[PDB]
């Protein structure tokens, strides 16, 4: 139990805190007190100063992951064995499921990179057509949609606090990663979009649908109303730290009967995630220092109906 | 091409209510924002509040207890009160102009921004310091020219003893002169009093009896006198 | 809290640290002042300056983080004598109600500037008020470092032995006063009276008797 | 580090330890490498 509250700032958008905490050094009896910094939703209060407790140590335990480790995402090729084989389809109109009249015999998967994302895919695949998507079936609202582009739209996600660290050492060879002072201003978590593309590529995702509820009918869309705080918005991996941003600008439209202008989009940065909805032991992300700036290439997104309600109507 | 000048009337008791004002007369104050700043000797400088042509109002950490400043439309200027005042709070004070930039780090939605309020032009500024004592004027002496160094050049002032603060005029002839001008700011004394000397310097040839006349005022006592002088 | 010193030598130009130095992007503003009257400005952004000031002076402007805002003085004259306020806006401190501390200056490499004195008698009508007393002048004397000493003619006097310290006019050199209180009876009593300046390691000062 | 005296192990430095269990020895002895059929 680890004492903290607000960071220095003219108050103004929890945006962090600054803990300065009891530990054990490496030697045993010997202990130390030191400080690092920590974000709202890493840790839930109880009672004085003030001071809270880890959101995850009411459940569960973490194994920080080590830094040497990265989770930068490259292309897998799944095989299958001798005695056996995979196969392709070559039809770029094919939806979902059925048999597939172009077809090409492969044994290993062309580069899948498994990025790791919620409600968006990225940096995937792109079909040479107009953005044809299936489900599992789309008469029920309860099976999800999965779109995926035929151009990609570029995504920037940006923090610009360049954060320090110390190396600090717990034990007999254990070194915790407290992240460090901040030296610079304070800038939060958001992601660029440029609507023109969007609006567009949107556009094309717009009238094809439509050949499921008729030519004639109503479309929608606002933000995400249900569940918990990681999948309710974009969670995802960006050189080190997962970003959570709500999509509010972008489910923005209603387009019925047929300068740069760049969306920005504020996220928050986790550090300890219980992922896969997996309840167990955590892991605790190691911070990043300086700068980031990631670039992506939208090709894909899941979406699911809500179900009951007056047919067609709305 | 905006311009100050600022009116004290003189030191006010203490545990008491200042009152300074500080004309302009160079367009509308409407539209922009004069604030306050404090020089006290052997101590820095210290800035202590503002307020807006829409009203919003601020004042300094260690003095916000009981400062309040609010301004007239009809007079183009402010108006400063305060209550309880300290002998500390001795001080020169200049109505403050501060023109304000934006800054920002960023792009605004976010956030983005502290303003900075930085100052351009400010006045010559106008004395109060804080005592309990009353208002008197000064002493009038002429001390007569030496008959100083070879002719040409000889010398000759006007002597001002006992008056109450150490900010008076003292004008020649109305201002018709100013060369060779050197009025010496005063030196106080045990008894508690400002004694000044200011004198110009002259020339033997120059001599003799043209009508020179030291004119002095001071505005607490609201004295107005001149003094001819002669060897 | 109070004054912190910096000195330059006549012709050419130095730095000038700050205290008080910024946590995120800066905003510093100026304040050139001269004990007594207005504080001019010298810049408003670390970038820019008001109009009228020489193209001189400049702070240097936020790029990066790694700046720390310094000021370079070129020319240096004894017009540049003064105190200056180094006035912080930064990115999260919070309102910025105090300037920065108190800096000194003064330009050295201008040598001296010799006193020149002046000297004359109570009045013709103080005498009557029963009182008498002669002030000393002396003018255009660097450094302001001086001592007067008054002189009972084989006797000082150590009695009102008052006078100003140096301070100074628009001609960038310093003045000063010293104030005699006197009897009227004394007065005629003695031959002549002096008050005779130190000022440097030199001496220049003559004396005045009654009529 | 600091008393009367005392110290602190080496590797507390930098390491965690595991004592070898007195049961295993490390008496060496003659160990055959082999290739497989095949090769
Ligand atoms: C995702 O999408 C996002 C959405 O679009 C997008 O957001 C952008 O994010 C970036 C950062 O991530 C933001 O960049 C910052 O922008 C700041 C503001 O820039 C704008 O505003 C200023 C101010 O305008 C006023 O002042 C000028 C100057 O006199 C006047 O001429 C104006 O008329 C105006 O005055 C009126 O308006 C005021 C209100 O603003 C009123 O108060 C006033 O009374 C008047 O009514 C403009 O000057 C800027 O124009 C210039 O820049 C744009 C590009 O930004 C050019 O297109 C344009 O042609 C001009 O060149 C612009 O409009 C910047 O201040 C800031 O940069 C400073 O700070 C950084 C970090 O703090 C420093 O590293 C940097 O050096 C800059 O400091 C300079 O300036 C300061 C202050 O002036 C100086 O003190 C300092 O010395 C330094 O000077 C140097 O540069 C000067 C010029 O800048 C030069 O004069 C000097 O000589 C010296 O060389 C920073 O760049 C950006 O604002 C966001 N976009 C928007 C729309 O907000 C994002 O990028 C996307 N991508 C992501 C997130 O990855
Ligand atoms: C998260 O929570 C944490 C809580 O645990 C926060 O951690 C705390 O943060 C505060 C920040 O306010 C720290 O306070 C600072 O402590 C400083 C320690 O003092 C050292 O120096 C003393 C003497 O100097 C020796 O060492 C210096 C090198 O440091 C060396 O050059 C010198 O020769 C000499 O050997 C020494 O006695 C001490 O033991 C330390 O070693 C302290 O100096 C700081 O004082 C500042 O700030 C105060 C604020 O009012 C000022 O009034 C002071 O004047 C002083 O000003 C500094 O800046 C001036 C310029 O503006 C300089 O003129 C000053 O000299 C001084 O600058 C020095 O250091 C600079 C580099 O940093 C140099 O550039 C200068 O040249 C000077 O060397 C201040 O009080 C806590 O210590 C810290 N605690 C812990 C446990 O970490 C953390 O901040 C929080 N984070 C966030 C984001 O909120
Ligand atoms: C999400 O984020 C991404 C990434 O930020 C965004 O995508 C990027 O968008 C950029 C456009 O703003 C684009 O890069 C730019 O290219 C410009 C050139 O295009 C213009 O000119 C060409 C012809 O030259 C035209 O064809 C074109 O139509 C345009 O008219 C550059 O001008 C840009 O800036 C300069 O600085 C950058 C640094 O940021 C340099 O990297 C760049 O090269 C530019 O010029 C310097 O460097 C070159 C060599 O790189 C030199 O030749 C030149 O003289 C300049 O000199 C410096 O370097 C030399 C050494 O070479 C040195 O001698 C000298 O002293 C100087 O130091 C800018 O680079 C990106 O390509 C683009 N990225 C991607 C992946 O698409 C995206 O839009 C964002 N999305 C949203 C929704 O926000
Ligand atoms: C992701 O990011 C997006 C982007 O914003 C977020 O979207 C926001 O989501 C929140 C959900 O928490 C929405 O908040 C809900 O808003 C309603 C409306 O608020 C009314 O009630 C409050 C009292 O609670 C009033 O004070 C409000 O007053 C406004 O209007 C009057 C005049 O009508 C005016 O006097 C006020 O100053 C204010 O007006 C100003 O702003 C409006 C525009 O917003 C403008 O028209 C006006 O001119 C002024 O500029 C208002 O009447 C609110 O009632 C809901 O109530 C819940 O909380 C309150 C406590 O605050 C409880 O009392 C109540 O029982 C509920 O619990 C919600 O707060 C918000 O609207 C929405 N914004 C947008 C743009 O979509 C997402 O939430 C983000 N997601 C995550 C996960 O972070
Ligand atoms: C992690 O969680 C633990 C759980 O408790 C937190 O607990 C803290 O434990 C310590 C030690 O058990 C508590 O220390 C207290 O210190 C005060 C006052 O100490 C001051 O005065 C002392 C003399 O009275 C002096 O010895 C102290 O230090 C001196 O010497 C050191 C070097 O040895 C030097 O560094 C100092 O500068 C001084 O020179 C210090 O000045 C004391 O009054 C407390 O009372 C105990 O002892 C008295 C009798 O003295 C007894 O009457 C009481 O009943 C009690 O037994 C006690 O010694 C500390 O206070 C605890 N924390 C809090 C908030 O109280 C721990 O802090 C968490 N974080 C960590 C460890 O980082
Ligand atoms: C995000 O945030 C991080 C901060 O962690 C930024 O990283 C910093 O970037 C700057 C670039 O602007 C780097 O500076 C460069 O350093 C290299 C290498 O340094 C050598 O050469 C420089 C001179 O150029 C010299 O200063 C260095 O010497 C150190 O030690 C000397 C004594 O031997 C001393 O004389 C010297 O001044 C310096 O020590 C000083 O600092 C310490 C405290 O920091 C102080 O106690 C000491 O007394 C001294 O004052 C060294 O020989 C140079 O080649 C470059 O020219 C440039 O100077 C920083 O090093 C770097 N810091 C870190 C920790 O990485 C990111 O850039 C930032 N990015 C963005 C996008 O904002
Ligand atoms: C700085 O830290 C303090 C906490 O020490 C923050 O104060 C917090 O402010 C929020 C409102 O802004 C309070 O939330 C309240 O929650 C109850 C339900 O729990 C709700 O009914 C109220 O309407 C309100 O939303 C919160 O209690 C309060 N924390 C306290 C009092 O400990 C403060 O917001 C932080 N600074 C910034 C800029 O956020
Ligand atoms: C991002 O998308 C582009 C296509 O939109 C992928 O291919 C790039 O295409 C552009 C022109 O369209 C070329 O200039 C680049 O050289 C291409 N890059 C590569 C790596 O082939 C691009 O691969 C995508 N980025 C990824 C997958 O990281
Ligand atoms: C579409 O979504 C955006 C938010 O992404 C809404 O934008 C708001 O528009 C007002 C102007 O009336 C701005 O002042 C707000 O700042 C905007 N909000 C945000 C969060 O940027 C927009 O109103 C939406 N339009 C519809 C019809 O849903
Ligand atoms: C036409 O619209 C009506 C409701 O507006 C809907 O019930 C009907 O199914 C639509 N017909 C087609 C062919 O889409």
């Amino acid at each position: 139990t680890l004492q903290c509250t607000n960071v220095t700032n003219n108050i103004t958008d929890g945006e962090l805190k600054n803990c300065s905490f009891n530990m054990t050094t490496e030697l045993r009896d010997k202990k130390q007190k030191v400080y690092s910094l920590f974000y709202r939703l890493d840790v839930v209060q109880i009672n004085s100063n003030k001071e809270y407790r880890l959101i995850n140590c009411n459940t569960a335990a973490i194994t920080q992951a080590c830094p040497k480790v990265s989770f930068e995402p490259i292309p897998i090729h799944y095989c299958a064995p001798a005695g056996f084989a995979i196969l392709k389809c070559k039809d770029k109109k094919f939806n979902g499921t059925g048999p597939c009249p172009s077809v090409s015999t492969v044994q290993c998967t062309h580069g899948i990179k498994p990025v790791v994302s919620t409600q968006l895919l990225l940096n995937g695949s792109l079909a040479e057509e107009e953005v044809m998507i299936r489900s599992e079936n789309i008469a029920n609202n309860a099976k999800n949609i999965l779109v995926q582009f035929n151009t990609p739209v570029q995504i920037n996600c940006t923090r610009p606090n360049n954060n320090t660290r110390k190396s600090i050492r717990i034990g007999p060879g254990q070194a915790f990663y407290a992240t460090g002072d901040i030296i610079g201003d304070i800038r939060q978590a958001h992601c660029n979009v440029s609507k023109a593309t969007w609006n567009e590529t949107l556009g094309k995702v717009v009238k094809q649908l439509r050949k499921h509820f008729g030519n004639n009918t109503i479309i929608r869309f606002a933000n995400s109303a249900g569940g918990d705080l990681e999948v309710t918005t974009h969670s995802f991996n960006c050189g080190g730290e997962f970003f959570y941003c709500n999509t509010s600008g972008l489910f923005n439209s209603t387009w019925i009967s047929n300068s740069n202008d760049s969306i920005t989009l504020p996220c928050r940065i986790k550090q300890i995630i219980n992922m896969w909805q997996r309840i167990g032991q955590a892991m605790y992300a190691p911070p990043i220092q300086g700068v980031i700036r990631c670039v992506s290439n939208i090709t894909g997104l899941i979406l699911t109906r809500d179900g009951g309600s007056t047919n067609s109507a709305t | 091409q905006v311009q100050l000048q600022e009116s004290g009337p003189g030191l006010v008791k203490p545990s008491e209510t200042l009152s300074l004002t500080c004309t302009v007369s160079g367009g509308s104050i409407s539209n922009y924002y004069w604030s306050w700043i404090r020089q006290s000797p052997g101590k820095g400088l210290e800035w202590i509040g503002y307020i807006s042509d829409s009203e919003s109002t601020n004042y300094n950490p260690s003095l916000k207890s009981r400062v309040i400043i609010s301004v007239d439309t009809s007079k183009n200027q402010l108006s400063l009160k305060l209550n309880s005042v300290t002998a500390a709070d001795s001080a020169i004070y200049y109505c403050a102009r501060a023109q304000q930039g934006k800054r920002i780090y960023g792009m605004v939605s976010f956030g983005e921004f502290f303003y900075y309020y930085y100052m351009d032009v400010w006045g010559k500024g106008t004395t109060v310091t804080v005592s309990s004592a009353s208002t008197k004027g000064p002493s009038v002496f002429p001390l007569a020219p030496s008959s100083s160094t070879s002719g040409g050049t000889a010398a000759l002032g006007c002597l001002v003893k006992d008056y109450f603060p150490e900010p008076v005029t003292v004008s020649w002839n109305s201002g018709a002169l100013t060369s060779g001008v050197h009025t010496f700011p005063a030196v106080l004394q045990s008894s508690g009093l400002y004694s000044l000397s200011s004198v110009v310097t002259v020339p033997s040839s120059s001599l003799g009896t043209q009508t020179y006349i030291c004119n002095v005022n001071h505005k607490p006592s609201n004295t107005k006198v001149d003094k001819k002088v002669e060897p | 809290s109070y004054v912190r010193p910096l000195s330059v030598a006549l012709g050419e130009t130095a730095s000038i640290s700050c205290g008080r130095q910024a946590l995120g992007s800066r905003a510093v503003q100026w304040y050139q002042h001269r004990p007594g009257q207005a504080p001019i400005l010298l810049i408003y952004n670390n970038q820019d300056r008001p109009s009228g000031i020489p193209e001189r002076f400049s702070g240097t402007p936020d790029i990066n983080f790694g700046t720390r805002a310094t000021l370079t003085i070129s020319g240096v004259e004894a017009g540049d004598e003064a105190d200056y306020y180094c006035h912080m806006w930064d990115s999260r401190s919070g309102f910025s109600w105090s300037f920065g501390g108190a800096t000194r200056l003064t330009v050295l490499g201008q040598p001296k500037a010799a006193p020149s004195v002046t000297l004359f008698p109570p009045s013709s009508e103080e005498l009557q008020a029963n009182k008498a007393t002669l002030v000393c002048l002396i003018s255009d004397f660097y450094p302001g470092a001086v001592t007067v000493a008054w002189k009972a003619d084989s006797s000082p006097v150590k009695a009102g032995v008052e006078t100003t310290t140096p301070s100074k006019q628009s001609n960038n050199k310093y003045a000063a006063s010293s104030y005699l209180s006197l009897t009227p009876e004394q007065w005629k009593s003695h031959k002549s009276y002096s008050c005779q300046v130190t000022h440097e390691g030199s001496t220049v000062e003559k004396t005045v008797a009654p009529t």
